[PDB]
């Protein structure tokens, strides 16, 4: 999966 | 215009007496670092400002600073483990868990958001943020009647947050946190969104990811039913972690095996093993391996689900890697299988693909493909038919490549191939 | 136990 995320 | 500022001007900002110059500087800091391209993230780390952004969390009166202060710690946290060590080492944790009381739901969000990318750096922050008493509140904002009452991107935050909660190993988490998720995880996996189904498959494909005390925890709620509908999803991005968690439940005993049969998971496997995503075929292969290492019964289901004739095909076409794990499926099938069973293998035409893969450069298939064959000779002595059986390996090539094996760096290899060509051979 | 695990 995807172990963190940033916001755009 | 807070769109361009120099990481200069955003301290000059930050650094006034004026909650609104402050205000408009964190706005500027969050817009630098949500751009596409290469944020600025150590630069702002440099300059200072991370205790700055974490006192701003908690101007309760000012509702607009928090937010964007909470965007801000967010991307930040969501670059490297040092990056995020910064965002936690500024005592962020705390303020953020105060937070998700917050009555504005953007805000609230947000810390959701934070936490998540805290405990998904690893185990250790993973248990910080636990420690620190997350998990009541985030269950807290999912105490309602019907899940559908929430805005759709902030149950995603939530069940994403939550499957963070739950991952990595070294150690895996809490047993009294994973009790605590689970009855919210089990709700979510029955929820109606694409995205909530593939974060809650994967969340429970961690905790399957374990000792059968941990995989009973998860089969212990009913789920496993649940799971094997969300099998058969024909979106890829729910197969592939529900499928995940089915085989990590099939490494346990042969009762949790079993329950995945009577759940129906076999009828799934036709097209899992033919599926054209590689990595589903391989895990699919996989799944099966630790099935035929089961009992007899359950060989034999493996049989009436018309799924053996689909393991010499992955055998003869597939990527390496599938091809390997169906090697061990075989071997696990001949060394627990009955006479019978041994038997209609071969009438499914095993021989053939299983000789052609000794001539591959992988030393441990060699080894997994010699013990089949033992195996198969075995029950071809019991029926007395082991020269019908060598003739059959000749006739398609084989005796040439056990042979050539013979003289083979590796020992059990050299060992394994001369017992053979001795004993059915001459 | 002949199952394998990740």
């Amino acid at each position: 999966e995807t172990k963190k995320r940033r916001r755009i | 215009g807070t769109v361009n500022w120099s990481v200069e001007d955003i301290v000059k900002g930050i650094n006034s007496n004026n909650l609104e110059s402050q205000l408009q500087a964190t706005q500027a800091a969050r817009k630098l670092l949500s751009r596409e391209k290469q944020p600025p993230i150590d630069n702002i780390i440099r300059a200072g400002l991370i205790p700055k952004f974490v006192s701003f969390l908690g101007k309760t009166d000012c509702s607009p600073i928090q937010f964007e202060s909470a965007w801000a710690l967010t991307n930040i946290a969501s670059g490297t483990s040092e990056q995020t060590k910064a965002v936690v080492d500024g005592g962020a944790i705390p303020a953020f868990i105060s937070l998700l009381a917050s009555p504005h739901a953007h805000i609230s969000e947000q810390a959701v958001w934070a936490l998540g990318n805290i405990a998904g750096d690893g185990s250790a922050f993973r248990d910080l943020v636990i420690k620190h008493g997350a998990i009541d509140p985030l269950l807290a904002l999912l105490a309602v009647p019907d899940l559908s009452t929430l805005a759709c991107g902030y149950l995603r935050n939530l069940t994403w947050t939550l499957s963070n909660l739950c991952r990595n190993k070294n150690p895996a988490p809490p047993l009294d946190a994973v009790e605590q998720i689970l009855p919210t995880l089990v709700r979510l996996l029955h929820h109606n969104d694409p995205e909530v189904l593939a974060d809650s498959c994967w969340a429970i494909s961690y905790l399957t990811d374990g000792p059968n005390e941990r995989i009973e925890m998860v089969v212990k709620k009913g789920v496993v039913p649940q799971l094997v509908k969300l099998l058969g999803a024909t979106e890829l991005p729910i197969v592939t972690p529900a499928l995940r968690a089915i085989g990590n439940i099939v490494t346990g005993t042969d009762e949790q095996t079993q329950k995945v049969i009577d759940a129906g998971a076999l009828a799934v496997f036709p097209s899992l093993l033919t599926n054209p995503k590689t990595n589903i075929q391989k895990e699919a292969t996989w799944t099966m391996s630790n099935i035929t290492a089961g009992r007899q019964d359950q060989i034999q289901q493996v049989v009436n689900h018309g799924l053996v004739p689909f393991l010499v095909g992955v055998l003869s076409k597939a990527d390496f890697k599938t091809q390997k794990e169906a090697a061990w499926a075989i071997t696990n099938y001949t060394s627990g299988g009955t006479v019978e069973q041994i038997v209609y293998l071969v009438h499914c035409g095993i021989i053939e693909p299983l000789m052609n893969l000794l001539s591959a450069k992988d030393t441990k298939i060699i080894q997994v493909i010699l013990d089949a064959i033992s195996n198969i000779f075995q029950a071809a002595e019991k029926l007395g038919e082991t020269e019908k059986l060598s003739i059959m390996i000749e006739e398609c090539g084989g005796l040439d490549k056990i042979e050539a094996l013979q003289r083979h760096e590796n020992e059990s290899v050299y060992k394994a191939s001369l017992n053979l060509i001795e004993k059915y051979f001459s």
